[PDB]
């Protein structure tokens, strides 16, 4: 995020980090329950990647984070890689996340929910802060 | 869901 | 990329209004947000775009794509969860 700010640690409990076996963060995701993570289809997640929950500072060695293995990748069959439409993939954890103060689920809306133009929302992540 | 134990501050 | 988790508030736009920036690349399963002095960027992909609805944070978008330069004056494009939630519900039910 360019021009964002540091979050209050643990305040966005559903935020997870997708890391490859190298330990490199390549994408974010959101826990919707203890066994499923929603992420973007273009992230190209494989079962060799790891879901990291309860993390704030990727440089700290003393945070009690949960490194969860992925059992299966569910790429929306309607995802069009040429237009990046329907960019969503579900990840089923081989090991269920343990919910706590710093790890929990975000809510999903109803297909008929309305989010009006002008509404202020929040986006989170560990992406580049300057390009 | 959606109600964090540690309130975010913006 | 930053070691610590970042956050940013940003407004949602309408698709008709977003097409002014991205033209026809804006499809129905997409929702635009930003162009407010902030911007999602590389490494943010897949993460959440949440809005408070009746007291709880709900998943409105998934960080998808945007300007190759993360321009804070161009809107970012997110997958619209309201158009994809029926598939999510079907997938969780079958597995
Ligand atoms: B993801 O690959 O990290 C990244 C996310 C993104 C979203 C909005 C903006 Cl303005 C730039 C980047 N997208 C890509 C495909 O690199």
């Amino acid at each position: 995020i360019v021009n964002g700010e540091e979050a209050v640690p643990g305040s966005w409990p559903w935020q997870v980090s997708l890391q490859d076996k190298t330990g490199f963060h390549f994408c974010g995701g959101s826990l919707i329950n203890e066994n499923w993570v929603v992420t973007a289809a273009h992230c190209g997640v494989t079962t060799s990647d790891v879901v990291v929950a309860g993390e704030f500072d990727q440089g700290s060695s003393s945070e009690k984070i949960q490194k969860l293995k992925i059992a299966k990748v569910f790429k929306n069959s309607k995802y069009n890689s040429l237009t990046i439409n329907n960019d969503i993939t579900l990840l089923k954890l081989s090991t269920a996340a343990s919910f706590s103060q710093t790890v929990s689920a975000v809510c999903l809306p109803s297909a008929s929910d309305d989010f009006a133009a002008g509404t202020t929302c929040v986006t989170t992540g560990w992406g580049l802060t300057r390009y | 869901c959606g109600v964090p134990a540690i309130q975010p501050v913006l | 990329t930053p070691d610590r988790l970042q956050q940013a508030s940003l407004p949602l736009l309408s698709n008709t209004n977003c097409k002014k920036y991205w033209g026809t690349k804006i499809k129905d399963a997409m929702i635009c947000a930003g162009a407010s002095g902030v911007s999602s960027c590389m490494g943010d992909s897949g993460g959440p775009l949440v809005c408070k609805k009746n007291g709880a944070w709900t998943l409105v978008g998934i960080v998808s794509w945007g300007s190759s330069t993360c321009s804070t004056s161009t809107p970012g494009v997110y997958a619209r969860v309201t158009a994809l939630v029926n598939w999510v519900q079907q997938t969780l039910a079958a597995n």
